[PDB]
């Protein structure tokens, strides 16, 4: 499926493009390496023809799943454990998992915890990042004019 | 040094080369040879020779 | 992790300016660093300063 011209999305670097398929010698032999730009840091990430979905290289969303999303972030449920530090390791855990759904979650749940009290500068680096990965998930997704994308999320933030 | 510490703390699959490497000893390293070392030294101009 | 390839930029301020100003006469460095997973097979290459 993956051919040169793909927006394909990578589990905690964002959505990427593609623009070759480089036959590079290991062990003597051509394993078909799918190269990736991904513009946040400019780096190039070059990984082999199938075990990328072994590390998680998920498509791209284009169906009810945004509205299971847009259900997900205005849903009523809001709890963390008591401790800090739990809360910020089951966090990171759903940040890292690479789901669209489970990033929703963790921005919904910081974003009500940021509008409610103000926690930290970690927290909230953290909430930047997830952002950033969620509204240019949606905007490379849709084709629906990134800032445009953060104002529908302001939009969804006001449920 | 600092980037085989960090290496292992931090989780893969989520380090990157602008996460690990940490160029402030590099550019304090050139800071404080250029300053305070005596082979940079002032240059001693009362004339061409 | 891996380097390769360094390379210099232009110079941020001419000499006469450097001298007058109290600042530095310097280049920025760039080097292309990449970061490779031996068992399941990844490269991260990046540019850094």
């Amino acid at each position: 499926i993956f051919k040169v011209g793909d927006t394909v999305v990578y589990p905690h670097h964002g959505a990427a493009l593609v623009e070759a398929i480089e036959t590079r010698t290991i062990k003597g032999e051509q394993k078909e390496y799918l190269v990736l730009k991904v513009a946040q840091g400019d780096l190039t990430v070059r990984v082999p023809a199938e075990n990328a979905e072994y590390v998680g290289v998920r498509d791209v969303v284009g169906q009810e799943g945004l509205d299971k999303v847009f259900q997900v972030l205005r849903a009523p449920h809001t709890e963390e454990p008591t401790n800090w530090s739990r809360r910020y390791k089951a966090n990171l855990e759903k940040l890292a998992s690479g789901d669209v759904n489970k990033v929703a979650e963790v921005v919904r749940d910081l974003w009500r915890r940021d509008q409610e009290r103000g926690l930290s500068a970690g927290e909230k680096r953290m909430l930047a990042k997830a952002r950033q990965i969620l509204v240019g998930e949606l905007a490379l997704a849709e084709s629906t004019d990134d800032a445009k994308a953060e104002t529908i999320l302001d939009e969804v933030l006001a449920a | 040094r600092v980037v085989r510490e960090r290496m292992t703390t931090q989780d893969v699959e989520a380090i990157t080369p602008q996460t690990l490497i940490n160029i402030r000893p590099v550019v304090a390293a050139i800071k404080e040879f250029f300053g305070t070392s005596q082979l940079s030294q002032f240059m001693d101009q009362n004339n061409p020779l | 992790l891996s380097f390769s390839d360094p390379r210099f930029d232009d110079v941020k301020a001419p000499v006469d300016e450097c001298k007058d100003k109290d600042m530095t006469y310097a280049a920025p460095l760039f080097v292309t660093a990449e970061f490779i997973n031996n068992n399941t097979g990844e490269i991260k290459s990046q540019t850094v300063f």
